[PDB]
């Protein structure tokens, strides 16, 4: 839809505060926490693809992180 | 328009040679130039409007759907066709049913069926092109002159129009001279990618990509009596139910979903002609003209009065209000800076030359004092005022806060930052150049990141740099990582 | 209707203990004070002490503190009064007011009894 | 907002087409293509993110992909 | 909604970011989380509309 | 049915070989006792009704300062003495204060002075013992007989009074028999140890050693004229002004920083009596002469018909509310249950004698059906009223949720939590035991702990039993850190 | 057959009677006396002065 | 009294809600938490003392929230 | 309450004595005692703690002192 | 001199009216008219029914 695409990340960038600043600078971490302790089940499974993927402690943290942010995101 | 507290006010001093500072202007803020024998000004760009815009795409956000249609045909006798397809007006999609006896075909299985609907869009977004040429940049630009009335006063200045079509213009102060504005109109914030849209008396200013990005059924904005919507199927949504019949219905107003989409957009005044806010120019300040108003008057040989207690602006610049008891009315305000246990003149005047004008008028005196207690002294002889005052913070406080002022300014502005107050410089100009560059390599890699996942990279590479052995490898990521971060962390103003 | 009614119209002679009374009735006793002010013959009227029949607490006067005592007994809604040893020169009418719990209504009395009058002669 | 969660993935699963089940399939695919299509400077950024904390090919296949995934999901 | 009624699952009608109320057939509600709806633009940091 | 739906009722069943059953009644929940063959009975706590309070010592809130006296020595001389000091009704200071000859004294330097301030104190509370002699207990029991409204019904009961003379009684059930209570009021609750202070309207229960340690002036309570006070000083304070003079000023009024200091004490009653609520007990329930209501009534046949939809309650048993449409008024009820379409029957039935007992008041009767889907039958024939009703949840839930109910219940009771089910088995003796000489040992060594101060502890100790070689003690230290954080989660009901 | 309502979120919004109150910086948070009433919804925010 | 000494660390416990149990549950951690932020040089002396007294990094960690659970406490 | 909170050391110091100084010099330290005499076993507790968890005898003393002080204040 | 007095503060207060309205489960929250007003303190708690 409309809103999936924000205009955020573009190169026009001001001093003056842009349309919803504050209410859409947290928008996306408070969805993914939502969906998170709704959903905890998926925690486990998130753990258990990242660490039979990373070998080190550095990408199983990495992959853990992103599967946990991807999720929710492209519910 | 002479602003003091603003917080923003972004003191610029000095000049290159030919009498010249180039300062940009911004939105958010004043420019306070002060140079040696020259008037102190407050100069900052007031408003941008568009005297005409061109309408340039109309995406619809409502729809009605009327004239429902449908067509269908037994299972192996292929696609149904409805004589309204070719209709542009109408939006319609294929789906496969199950056909039979009960339903009239002869043959059982899954039959083709296609069911056109009208379509009209209630309201609309209506995006419209600004052209490049056709911007008014308003500088205001006051005289900073010690008057009673214009401490904060932001209706008091000199009002300078700025199009590309005449850029260069000499406001005439009164009784200070004509200031020579060499603006740069056509640097600033490149309108030619950008497209303004609307919406329903609110409009924004929104990257030219992206409106051509939205999942909406658009129109040409010819100003045509009927519009032929392109890409309707956004909007109505086809039901297939239980794969027996097909039912077309209309998905709702996207008004709220728009205005959720629009968010990290600048808004922008739409009320009568519209008038961009949210800008910066680049006006460069020649101040070859520029003469002082009490320069040939004589000094005060009586007491003044302060009429209100002296205050700190947020830039560590004091405020003082005297007013004047003497019968020579034009005159001069002896001010000397004595410093603590020592007659140090450490203290410096920002209003250039503080004149009383008239025996009843007050006086405001704006002036810096030392980072430590400083007295300051109004008058002449053993009656003069003497105002006490202690200033707060260190230098290297001063330091810091513009450190950080700073690399905000070239966090918005970018490579223009750093023509803020430059006063012509070789080795400047090759910084400028060298930020380009590198400027121009990081937009391409971040662009479209957001506020979290820009500092979720910088940390990334930041310890990507921590655990490289590589040692040029290791300090390139690190730079890169803080700098992504700082971005991160500033981004969305 | 809510009103205070005293104990009657008391005679003593001088080092003998008096107890004036007051009745309450017809509001919630607990919820005000009894102000227990004091006249003498002719003479400024003299707050002199009130008691919270809520909890029984007494705010005696500087001047009668000790010499005088205030009971609540919130059974019969009756707060009593008595005088420890009455003198000659403490002979006045004794009214009962009712007062307000909080600070604005401290000072502000309503509904006061009729005033027993104590006589003090040998 | 309300459109960023979706009400996809939950246990209510039928018969019955769902509401926008055709158009809502491929929302999110469709949203992540024109992002990565309209800046494809990222592109190279998330290669280059992948390879130097993927020590094998599928681990740097795994975090390049989370990579594309996340970013225009996070915006 | 409006004459389109749906199935949802429970507790995702309850994370839903917007203004609720008890539903009770009250003639004045009294909505919570009001702040979802109306957004607040300080502007340039001079007023706040 | 009095307890129907309480939210916090928990089931006993079995006897012992005398067919007795002890039980702890806590106030908030009561216990629904059922067995093979006798009725099931709702017993609840009510009220502990305590009477004829001494009063132990009164604290007082908030004072009055009167009659400042001060009395001032020169200085090299003895320290300033007031006759005021003496008496019992004046608080008194000494201080030091510079005396020179603009003060009166012949010689400079520090002389003594004291200021004595009649404390006259308004407000006070008052802490009430109760004696053991005087402690009283009220128990309403209730078998619930199918009854019209009587589900959740607090006004109906057979009350039983049981002090510490004569706590055994005999409550006669109007008709199922007389049921037996056996019980010992004094370990129910530390009502020695406890101290009731009556502040204004309100009161609490505190521990006595607490209420002795509060910093607030208290005076033994004998009801006499002008009480003599002592520790005065923590309602005066007195102020040196640059040790020239001192004045005396009364705090105020402490009921603010006493409501603050009453947190964790639980709130008891004091209008009508003192009816200590929250309280609990253990009773010995002796259902050998209990009989159900005609075990040989003639069984129903005529169908019956539902009257109120069924609904299941917190703890997942069934209520069914019917009428009986037949002739025959008295009258067993016939009662089944099925399971998949087969007669499983393990569905239990918590009323025990489901029987009509006019035929036109309609009945109810509480089952309990089985987790898994299951069919009840209230009739004969095939006109046998057919309910199914299914259970959500799984035995392995059931089995969690009644092992935290018995965790929670041994944190609000310590050793006698082991008797709330107990039928005199030897392994729940040796259990209690054990856990008589644990707890002791623990609640010694954590007494006063605060809520979250023992959550620290308790991860502080797990994680040095983690970290400890010594497994004998690392699982013990793991145990008790285990829980330490169950009570600190569990601490502050 | 018959059905109860258990929450009612909304999703159009109309809004009047704006109000604001400013102090001074040192002086500390500004306060309405409408913050209380439920109908009303608002944010503080930091303005120079 | 004086609330200094608040009736929480007792034995004696019931079913029944105690007087001001949701608000006396976290009221002091609230007051720890706003001293905290009021004060926030003391963090970094906290830091040094425990980094200087503790050798083993759970040492170090005790200390340190003991130390900044005191301060604003015994104030 | 307010009360937990009092107004001590903040940068207010002058010659002059301040409210409630002699006090509430001592308060603090006359709970502190006052709950460490009213419960005993606590003190065998911190000690036993302190010994487990301290490894010189300075730290032992540290740790100990701070947990006779946190725990009176965090009541 | 001059004193501007700001931020007063409630040492002390008093209730008068209370109000009570509770319904049952899967029914919503139990709203009050007095809910609106600025001047009423409450706060939402279940209760077993
Ligand atoms: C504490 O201070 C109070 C005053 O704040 C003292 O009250 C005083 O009590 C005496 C008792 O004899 C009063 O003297 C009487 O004065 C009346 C005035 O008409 C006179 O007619 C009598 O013959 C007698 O002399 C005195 O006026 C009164 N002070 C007042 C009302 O201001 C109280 O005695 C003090 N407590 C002590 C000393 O223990
Ligand atoms: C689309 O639908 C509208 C109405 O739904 C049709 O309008 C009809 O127009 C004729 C004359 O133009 C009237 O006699 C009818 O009464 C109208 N129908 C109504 C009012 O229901 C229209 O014909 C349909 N088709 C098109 C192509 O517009
Ligand atoms: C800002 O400047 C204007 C113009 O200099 C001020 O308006 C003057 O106000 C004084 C008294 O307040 C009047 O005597 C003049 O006649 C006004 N001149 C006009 C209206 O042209 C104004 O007061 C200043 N301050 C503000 C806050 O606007
Ligand atoms: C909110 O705004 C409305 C209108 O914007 C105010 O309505 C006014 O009401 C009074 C009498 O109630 C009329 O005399 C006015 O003419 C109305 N104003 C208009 C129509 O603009 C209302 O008072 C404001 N305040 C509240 C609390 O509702
Ligand atoms: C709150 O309680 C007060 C009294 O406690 C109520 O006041 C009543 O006011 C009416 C007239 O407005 C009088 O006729 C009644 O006698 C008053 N009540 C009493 C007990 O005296 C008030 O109505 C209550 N409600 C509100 C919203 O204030």
């Amino acid at each position: 839809s409309v809103a999936l695409a924000p205009h955020v990340g573009m190169g026009l960038d001001t001093r003056a505060q842009t349309w919803m600043s504050a209410e859409g600078a947290w928008r996306q971490i408070e969805k993914v926490e939502t969906w998170a302790f709704r959903h905890p089940g998926f925690t486990i499974l998130a753990l258990f693809l990242a660490h039979y993927i990373g070998t080190s402690l550095t990408q199983k943290v990495v992959i853990f992180i992103l599967l946990m942010l991807v999720t929710p995101s492209m519910t | 328009m002479r602003c003091v507290g603003v917080g923003n006010r972004d003191f610029v001093e000095g000049l290159s040679g030919a009498t010249w500072v180039d300062v940009v202007l911004e939105h958010g803020g004043c420019v306070t130039t002060m140079a040696k024998n020259k008037p102190t000004l407050d100069i900052e760009l007031q408003k941008t409007e568009a005297t005409q815009l061109a309408t340039l795409r109309k995406l619809c956000i409502e729809g009605k759907i009327t004239n429902v249609t449908t067509d269908s045909r037994c299972p192996t006798q292929g696609e149904a066709i409805l004589p309204e397809e070719q209709d542009q007006n109408y939006v319609c999609k294929h789906t496969y049913v199950d056909r039979g006896w009960g339903n009239g075909c002869g043959l059982f299985g899954k039959g083709s069926l296609v069911t056109c609907a009208k379509f009209q869009c209630l309201e609309l977004i209506e995006g419209k092109v600004v052209q490049h040429e056709n911007l008014k940049y308003t500088v205001i630009i006051t005289v900073h002159t010690g008057d009673q009335h214009q401490v904060g006063n932001e209706t008091q200045g000199v009002t300078a129009e700025i199009t590309p079509q005449a850029s260069t213009v000499e406001a005439i102060l009164p009784e200070y001279g004509t200031l020579g504005l060499e603006c740069s109109p056509r640097t600033g914030l490149d309108f030619n990618e950008m497209i303004l849209l609307t919406m329903k008396n609110k409009a924004w200013m929104v990257h030219r990509q992206w409106f051509f990005d939205l999942p909406l059924p658009w129109t040409s904005g010819a100003t045509t009596e009927t519009p032929t919507w392109n890409k309707k199927e956004l909007l109505v949504t086809f039901k297939n139910a239980h794969a027996k019949k097909q039912e077309v219905v209309v998905l709702g107003s996207q008004e709220g979903a728009m205005h959720t989409a629009l968010t990290g957009a600048t808004e922008i005044q739409t009320s009568g002609g519209t008038s961009i806010f949210a800008g910066h120019l680049k006006c460069r300040l020649k101040m070859d003209k520029l003469e002082l108003k009490g320069m040939s008057y004589a000094m005060c040989s009586n007491a003044f009065v302060l009429k209100k207690e002296v205050s700190e602006t947020q830039h560590g610049t004091i405020l003082i209000k005297v007013e004047y008891k003497g019968e020579d009315a034009p005159c001069k305000i002896p001010f000397s800076t004595e410093d603590g246990q020592g007659k140090a003149h450490n203290g410096r005047l920002i209003t250039a030359n503080p004149v009383v004008t008239k025996k009843e008028e007050l006086v405001n005196i704006e002036a810096e004092p030392p980072f430590g207690e400083s007295n300051i002294i109004i008058g002449i002889g053993d009656k003069a005022l003497r105002i006490n005052w202690y200033k707060k913070g260190s230098s290297i406080g001063k330091m810091f806060e513009a450190t950080a002022r700073g690399a905000r300014r070239m966090a918005i502005l970018g490579d223009t930052a750093w023509d803020f107050g430059s006063v012509g410089g070789v080795l400047n100009s090759l910084g400028k150049m060298v930020h380009q560059i590198f400027g121009s390599a990081y937009t391409a890699l971040f662009s479209g990141v957001s506020w979290i996942m820009k500092i979720g990279i910088g940390v990334l590479l930041t310890w990507i740099g921590l655990n490289s052995k590589n040692t040029s490898m290791s300090f390139s990521c690190i730079v890169i990582g803080i700098i992504t971060l700082y971005l991160g962390a500033v981004v969305q103003a | 209707q809510v009103q205070l009614v005293q104990s009657g119209a008391e005679v003593k002679k001088p080092g003998a203990p008096v107890k004036v009374s007051c009745e309450a009735s017809g509001y919630t006793f607990t919820d005000y004070f009894i102000h227990w002010v004091r006249q003498a013959p002719g003479q400024g009227l003299e707050w002199m002490g009130w008691i919270n029949p809520i909890s029984g607490g007494t705010n005696y006067h500087p001047r009668f503190h000790g010499g005088v005592t205030m009971t609540r007994d919130t059974s019969m809604k009756v707060a009593y009064m008595e005088l420890k040893r009455l003198t000659s020169d403490d002979t006045a009418v004794y009214f009962c007011a009712r007062g307000r719990d909080f600070r604005g209504g401290y000072s502000q009395l309503d509904y006061w009894g009729q005033g027993t009058l104590v006589t003090v002669s040998s």
